[PDB]
């Protein structure tokens, strides 16, 4: 599995530009990928989502009708063409693959991104944006959901993320309980329909970073501030 | 021939090793089957139709 | 001579039959005579699963009572979300004559097999995100008929070469080879403790096997035509065998008798699938007369005649929690009963 | 004059009940997978069209001429008899696509078959409505002026249909000859293909002129009792329908 | 529904669309099951456990299936062939010794319960060794078959241009020995199509095409209750 994008660079406001990925490692057809923003010093912000077969198109309130999204399946390349820009659009546009069936792991893999320095919803809060930690101990980041995320289906649709400094985000916990592939078994999380906590048992190296929380109930798709875990 | 002799020896050995096994009374086996079918006759959503609230197919 | 040496089997069989008769003291019907009769069972079709293009030959439930996999002659394995009537995976097979399908008790592997003499095993989850064949399992000189996963690395397969085999997935080699059946082995079922499994071949015989050390412990007979489907008891001390002589028979491992026979005078078709509900006293047996008939296991009689299938039913299995029963038929339809 | 309407009333009425039975049998027997093909999609649509056409021919038989009601039963009578003829050519074309030419019969051509049975008659009718608008009604009867400049719409593209259907019938009869070379067979063929192919409507061009005293009453016995035949040949003595009905009865009795 | 459910339903719709595409291919290819025996000529006609041979005549597609390592028991795997258009049966017809075995095989495949609506396309392949062994006095059908007194004199026949009278009078005995057991049952459900062909024959796939066309034509005519 691999994704590499291109299109980043300084651009004056109002200059329509486009960027593309390169998924030359896996099956592009069966995966519906997204775009995720991240300001130089801020949290993530979901942008768009194109499904398998380019049948479903979703947008955010600040990006709706602005960043046209297209898929070139034969070339295994995802596109998101943007019209005239504003100063707000100054965030790296990470590419995240996701699949959807029973037992899936959405947001399983992330690319590397691209900077675009250009000169109602389910609001979730990430309190204590800076928590001090020490190796061998344990921490508990907490995040909350203005509305209950416990759908009638019986799931919870809570996603946990980690982003080591100078690195792309990786998925740890999906649906509030299930542990993603390739992460240690010491990572665990639980919570009620409104309260969410993530426990990191037996803290070790490479866990220093920022951890994120997001909803997959409903699509405005939102994120948190980002609790920084530092020594 | 030699192959027929080996096959007959294998069949005889299998039959003898099967016959050299202790058994139990049929009544005891029937009683055990009834005990399982009666002590567990509360968690099967086929003998007693569970209300549709707890039925995921309704 | 060879005849003199082989003649000992006659008196050995006579002695084993005498021992079996001595162990018989009371039939199951007499023992369960005074039990409370099962209430009139009515199962209605809750979901029907369309999408297959040819006759469905095999189905298997996952170990969550949610996912089932089906195989048909169009050459495709389809994994169904039974609750939501959703298709999860559609895996096109190299051979288009599959007649068996297996679901690993982890959700990671699905195994097929047919007239290609190969037990293809597929990766449900991959870093590439698409189902691919982990490795083909060659080594059989006949068509495969039944495959059942032991673990994520061990699988037991029955083929038409009168031989059941235990396979190591990593090495792709037959770890153990079971022999003794004198015919095309058609069905095998595992025990709740994954150390023993039974088999059913066309010699109208059922054989009990030990997984780890090979070897056949006991042979089971009493059928008149053949065995087309086998299934262990939920307890694990008995099993019921399907057949083409319109008789389903349940044998006890601890006694090796034929505790009861399930057959009505108005049924002349053949049984293609057998399974048990999660109490023991409900034997569901598919039939060739476009119908599936539910039998009370304790008192040998009829308790349900649920119907709606146009062609013969080929596969059938109760979920792990006993929620529902899924029946597959040649009309390219799967129906969920509750 | 007399008795030329008796056999036109009990014929179109006994056919209505038979066509209703045909439609309800096809609707009920829609869960068998043998009655779920184009063959039992052209029969069902043709049965409905003929049923409603005969209902119109009876329910609107007694209406005041000139009465605007009647006038419309006349325009809507013309799209509802042309549709019956259109479905007969779909029957003939499907028969030609499964008997004379054999391969490609299982291909899904639902759009074109439905595009001509229902909707193609609208094309003639919309043209027949961007014209005339006075032939509809009548001086008597409430039909379409069986004497004006417009019987060329049920007597224009319905003669064709007969000509092409007679050719398809000839081809199918020739094949059955061979595959049976028992002339009784080639007989049943014609009898079984009599209703659906509409080869009983050919004896109306000979009822327009000539000695229409020994050939017009037989244009009513075998062209108004059509509903009886389509029920008796494609709904009662059809092997697939019989098997499907037996299976459904068995399922209902068991359940 | 939820977001994940609305994204799992859409993915299922792609599978249904793909399944619809394969339906067009599946019902446009006429599956055939090539049967027979060893030293009967399967390889000559053609040129694991199963070998597929895909050929195309005119514009229609065919899917031949030859069984390989399957044991000498056709039962319990012939049930998979019920939707096949026809069965191709190849008989050497020149051995003159294993011909009763071929007769028994044909009877078993004709009288099988599952093969009740399946026609058999008979290929009396390699009618060249037959000519070379009838011209010579080595192999006469009278010895092996004590029923050649009637000689099965052909009331109707279409011999090739240039043919020994005994050659064209002993091969029709071979054809009749199969048609007799083919016509003894079925009751019009299915029929046999005998052909005379050699080891190498360009006009061999066309006979399969014609027989399959006739088979489906008969099947379609029975759906309209005209047969
Ligand atoms: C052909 C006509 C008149 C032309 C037309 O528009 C269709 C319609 C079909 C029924 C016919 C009618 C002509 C008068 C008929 C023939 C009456 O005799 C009884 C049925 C009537």
């Amino acid at each position: 599995v691999q994704l590499v994008e291109s299109g980043g660079g300084l651009v004056q406001p109002g200059g329509s530009r486009k960027l593309s990925c390169s998924a030359s490692g896996f099956a592009f057809s069966s995966f519906g990928m997204h775009w995720v923003r991240q300001a130089p010093e801020k949290g993530l912000e979901w942008v768009a989502y194109i499904s398998s077969g380019s049948g479903t198109i979703y947008y955010a309130d600040t990006v709706k009708g602005r960043f046209t999204i297209s898929r070139d399946d034969p070339k295994n390349t995802l596109f998101l063409q943007m019209t005239s820009l504003r100063s707000e659009d100054t965030a790296m546009y990470y590419c995240v693959r996701s699949i959807y069936y029973y037992g899936s792991s959405p947001f399983d893999f992330w690319g590397q991104g691209t900077t675009l320095t250009v000169s109602s919803d389910i609001v979730m809060t990430q309190a204590t944006s800076s928590v001090p930690v020490t190796p061998g101990e344990s921490v508990s980041i907490s995040c909350r959901s203005s509305k209950s995320l416990l759908h009638s289906n019986g799931n919870t649709y809570l996603y946990w993320f980690l982003q080591r400094p100078g690195q792309s985000p990786q998925l740890l916990i999906y649906r509030m309980s299930n542990l993603a592939s390739g992460v240690p078994d010491r990572f665990s999380g639980s919570g009620s329909g409104t309260a969410f906590t993530l426990t990191i048992s037996r803290l070790e190296a490479e866990d220093v970073g920022v951890y994120y929380c997001m909803q997959h109930l409903e699509y405005p798709l939102t994120f948190g501030a980002g609790t920084k875990l530092e020594l | 021939n030699t192959a027929s002799i080996a096959q007959a020896r294998k069949l005889v050995e299998q039959l003898k090793m099967e016959a050299n096994i202790d058994r139990i009374k049929v009544s005891k086996a029937a009683a055990d089957l009834m005990a399982y079918c009666e002590a567990h006759a509360k968690e099967d959503p086929l003998l007693t139709p569970v209300p549709a609230s707890e039925n995921p197919f309704r | 001579e060879l005849d003199q040496l082989r003649q000992e089997a006659e008196q050995l069989k006579n002695q084993i039959r005498d021992a079996r008769k001595a162990c018989a003291d009371a039939t199951l019907s007499q023992i369960t005579n005074n039990i409370d009769p099962v209430g009139r069972i009515q199962m209605r079709t809750r979901r029907t699963l369309r999408g297959h293009l040819a006759k469905i030959y095999a189905m298997h439930w996952g170990t969550d009572s949610r996912l089932l996999v089906s195989a048909s002659q169009d050459g495709k394995l389809i994994i169904w979300d039974s609750y939501t009537t959703n298709k999860v995976h559609a895996i096109p097979l190299r051979s288009s004559w599959v007649m068996t399908c297996a679901y690993a008790p982890s959700g990671n592997y699905v195994a097929c097999g047919g007239l290609d003499n190969i037990c293809s095993i597929y990766n449900l989850k991959t870093r590439e995100g698409n189902v691919r064949v982990s490795r083909e399992l060659a080594g059989h000189t006949g068509y495969l008929s039944c495959c059942r996963f032991l673990d994520d690395n061990q699988i037991v397969t029955s083929s038409g070469d009168t031989t059941c085999a235990l396979w190591d997935i990593e090495t792709g080699q037959q770890t153990t080879t079971f022999t003794g059946h004198t015919g095309d082995v058609m069905s095998l079922s595992l025990a709740p403790d994954t150390r023993l499994f039974v088999s059913g071949a066309c010699d109208a015989s059922a054989k009990l096997w030990d997984v780890r050390e090979g070897m056949c412990r006991q042979t089971f007979t009493g059928h008149e035509s053949d065995i087309n489907a086998i299934c262990f008891f939920p307890n694990g001390n008995a099993f019921a065998t399907g057949s083409d002589d319109a008789t389903c028979r349940l044998f006890d491992l601890r006694a090796d008798q034929e505790l009861m026979t399930y057959s009505h005078d108005n049924i002349i078709c053949g049984i293609t699938s057998v399974s048990f509900s999660k109490s023991g006293r409900l034997l569901l047996a598919g039939y060739d007369d476009f119908n599936c008939n539910v039998w009370d296991a304790l008192k040998a009689d009829r308790a349900g005649v649920l119907a709606g299938h146009d062609n013969r039913v080929s596969c059938l299995g109760v979920t792990d929690d006993g929620m529902a029963v899924a029946t597959g038929s040649w009309d390219s339809f799967l129906k969920i009963w509750n | 004059q007399v008795a030329l309407s008796s056999i036109s009333y009990v014929g179109c009425s006994l056919s209505v009940l038979c066509l209703v039975a045909t439609l309800v049998t096809f609707a009920v027997l829609s869960s068998v997978s043998t009655i779920r093909n184009q063959r039992y999609h052209i029969h069902a649509n043709l049965s409905f069209a003929v049923l409603v056409a005969q209902v119109l021919l009876l329910i609107s038989f007694r209406l005041e001429p000139g009465t605007t009601p009647c006038q419309v039963m006349a325009v809507l009578l013309h799209y509802f008899f042309l549709s019956a003829f259109a479905w007969m050519l779909v029957e003939g074309l499907h028969l030609y696509s499964m008997v004379i030419k054999v391969f490609g019969s299982e291909d899904s051509k639902h759009r074109y078959y439905y595009g001509m049975g229902w909707g193609f008659p609208l094309l003639i009718c919309i043209i027949s409505l961007s014209f005339a608008m006075d032939s509809y009604g009548t001086s008597n009867n409430c039909w379409l002026s069986l004497a004006s400049g417009a019987i060329w719409a049920f007597v224009a593209p319905a003669l064709f249909v007969i000509v092409v259907n007679i050719g398809i019938l000839i081809a199918v009869t020739r094949v059955i000859s061979q595959i049976s070379a028992a002339f009784k067979l080639t007989a049943k063929a014609v009898a079984v293909l009599l209703p659906i192919l509409g080869t009983s409507w050919v004896f109306g061009v000979l009822a327009v002129n000539g000695c229409a005293v020994v050939f017009q009453y037989m244009f009513a016995t075998l062209n108004s009792l059509q509903g009886l035949f389509i029920f008796l040949f494609h709904c009662l003595l059809n092997s697939e329908v019989r098997a499907a009905f037996k299976h459904k009865t068995k399922v209902w009795s068991l359940t | 529904l939820s977001a994940e459910d609305k994204a799992a339903v859409e993915r299922s719709k792609m599978i249904e669309k793909q399944l619809q595409k394969d339906k067009q291919v599946y019902r446009a290819t006429h599956r055939l099951l090539l049967l027979g025996a060893d030293n009967s000529g399967k390889s000559t006609i053609v040129k694991s456990g199963i070998f597929e041979t895909k050929f195309q005549v005119d514009k229609v597609n065919f899917h031949m299936f030859d069984v390989g390592a399957q044991r000498d028991e056709r039962r319990k795997w012939i049930q998979c062939f019920n939707d096949v258009t026809a069965i191709i049966f190849v008989v050497d017809s020149s051995d003159y010794n294993r011909l009763q075995e071929a007769l028994n095989d044909f009877k078993s495949i004709w009288n099988n319960r599952w093969l009740r609506t399946i026609s058999v396309i008979l290929f009396l392949n390699k009618q060249d060794l037959l000519a070379e062994k009838v011209l010579a006095g080595k192999s006469k059908i009278e010895d092996y078959f004590p029923e050649f007194a009637r000689y099965t004199t052909p009331e109707d026949a279409t011999p090739e241009p240039g043919e020994d009278p005994r050659v064209t009078r002993a091969k029709y005995f071979i054809r009749d020995e199969f048609l007799r057991i083919s016509t003894a049952s079925g009751d019009g459900r299915h029929y046999c199509y005998p052909h005379f062909t050699c080891s190498v024959d360009t006009e061999n796939a066309r006979r399969i095409f014609n027989d399959c066309r006739d088979i489906i034509q008969r099947m379609h005519l029975r759906q309209y209750e005209l047969l």
